[PDB]
């Protein structure tokens, strides 16, 4: 039952809460001297280091990337190039990572909360979530991820922004 | 007619190899993956006018 | 005797008993968002979200590729491009892959059934069945593979649709 101690309270705070007229929309996450943030989702990024940054908006990834100062680096994530096919950490769940496509149970987790900077079973982190698909049985979603060197991203047809 | 029907005729043909072409040479590329080197190949093998 | 709790069990469904006029003739299977069904045969695509989907017939790889949606992104079954020689899991036995070759039990299985989605001993896919071919010493069979990107086909001498 309890088996959680992995990255996710190590670091407990790379995770900001990204606030549209103090709602918050969506999550922004910090990786390898750089800040993640999704393209379609708006709002507060009232950290004052992440605040007054300028990120890219490019729609055909729908990232915000950025470069974070060195007193935020103590509060940082690791992550990989390389995708163990299997069983991944979440925030609201599990990520059940089958054959090229990331999933997870029907109905969990919610929309509106694009961010959420899915975790590796090693402790670290893997995939970025961007948008959900909830058809007849059960669930998909839209998530980046990063090859070698470049950094895609993956939509299932039928995914809506989550 | 006869030259202009001439040469409609070898114009679908020559359509028609192309997209049979890229029919022969997409299929197997994307069959379990999406992958088609980003216009590297995609150029010299066959059509790269895949979505991707 | 009872060691069988892998991947066959945890999916369970990706099998969709193709009938033709009400008969099985084959089984098709989803593997990364695409859709695993032989060309050669024929029959109800019952799903509707299958049935309503264009495939391809090359008959070089007698394969019917797809673009799944999110319905069966949950209900799917991860894959691999390597081959690790020996022995894998399937439906109505097991899969002796010797050097280079699949083949199983001489007079084990039966025609007429092509899809069966053979299944690794990591619970995972790495075959799909198309045809048998029972020499004097066993029984080999007609198959399709995956390279590193290519997505090719074996299909061993005096071996008939099966």
């Amino acid at each position: 039952g309890k088996r959680e101690r992995m990255c996710m309270k190590i670091e407990n705070d790379c995770i900001f809460e990204v606030k549209h007229e103090g709602k918050v929309t969506g999550y922004a996450c910090l990786v390898g001297d750089k800040v993640m943030k999704p393209a379609h989702v708006k709002g507060v990024i009232d950290n004052a280091d992440l605040a007054k940054l300028a990120f890219k908006k490019s729609s055909k990834y729908d990232l915000e990337c950025a470069q974070i100062p060195v007193h935020m680096r103590s509060d940082a994530s690791k992550y990989t190039h390389e995708k163990p096919e299997g069983h991944y950490n979440w925030h609201h769940g599990a990520v059940q990572y089958s054959g090229g496509r990331f999933t997870i149970p029907t109905g969990a987790g919610k929309p509106g909360d694009s961010g959420r900077p899915i975790f590796d079973n090693k402790g670290r982190v893997v995939a970025i979530v961007l948008g959900g698909a909830n058809e007849g049985s059960r669930t998909a979603l839209s998530v980046v991820t990063w090859n070698k060197d470049m950094v895609t991203r993956v939509t299932p047809e039928g995914s809506e922004e989550w | 007619v006869g030259m202009s029907l001439l040469a409609l005729i070898s114009i679908f043909a020559s359509c028609y190899m192309l997209v049979a072409a890229r029919s022969k040479c997409l299929t197997p590329y994307a069959l379990t993956p999406g992958a088609a080197v980003p216009w590297t190949l995609g150029i010299l093998c066959c059509a790269p006018r895949a979505h991707a």
